[PDB]
């Protein structure tokens, strides 16, 4: 799929998250599941070691 | 007027499409001045 | 639609796609090649 299927009324609306985003929400999932452990899934956050 | 109401809540609708309207025409054909008229407007014709 | 220029090669005579609409045409007069492309077109979204 390249123009033809654009150009005959088919449209592909864009996703409403980037990329970017997306990695920025992982990278914070990382961050928590490192250097806090399940607390902050459960309101605020602990800090302990690994 | 497409949601048939009088008080629209919130939010994103998609009424309808928008295109370029043509501006003028092209016609372009070979240029032949030939004319076939061979319908007898004599021969009788055939079987 | 709208014509413009295309650069390829075309030997075989006149006209194309996948559901094939025509994308090039042979000029009757002055043969030389042209491309179509549908006008611009889109969808309006009414934010409120
Ligand atoms: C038809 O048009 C072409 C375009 O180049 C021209 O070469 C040719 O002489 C024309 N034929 C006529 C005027 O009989």
């Amino acid at each position: 799929l390249i123009c033809a299927q654009k150009f005959n009324g088919l449209t592909v609306l864009p996703p409403l998250l980037t990329d970017e985003m997306i990695a920025q929400y992982t990278s914070a999932l990382l961050a928590g599941t490192i250097t806090s452990g399940w607390t902050f899934g459960a309101g605020p956050a602990l800090q302990i070691p690994f | 007027c497409t949601l048939k109401s009088f008080t629209v809540e919130k939010g994103i609708y998609q009424t309808s499409n928008f295109r370029v309207q043509p501006t003028e025409s092209i016609v372009r054909f070979p240029n032949i001045t030939n004319l076939c008229p061979f319908g007898e407007v004599a021969t009788r014709f055939a079987s | 639609g709208v014509l413009t220029e295309s650069n390829k090669k075309f030997l075989p005579f006149q006209q194309r796609d996948i559901a094939d609409t025509t994308d090039a045409v042979r000029d009757p007069q002055t043969l030389e090649i042209l491309d179509i492309t549908p006008c611009s077109f889109g969808g309006v979204s009414v934010i409120t």
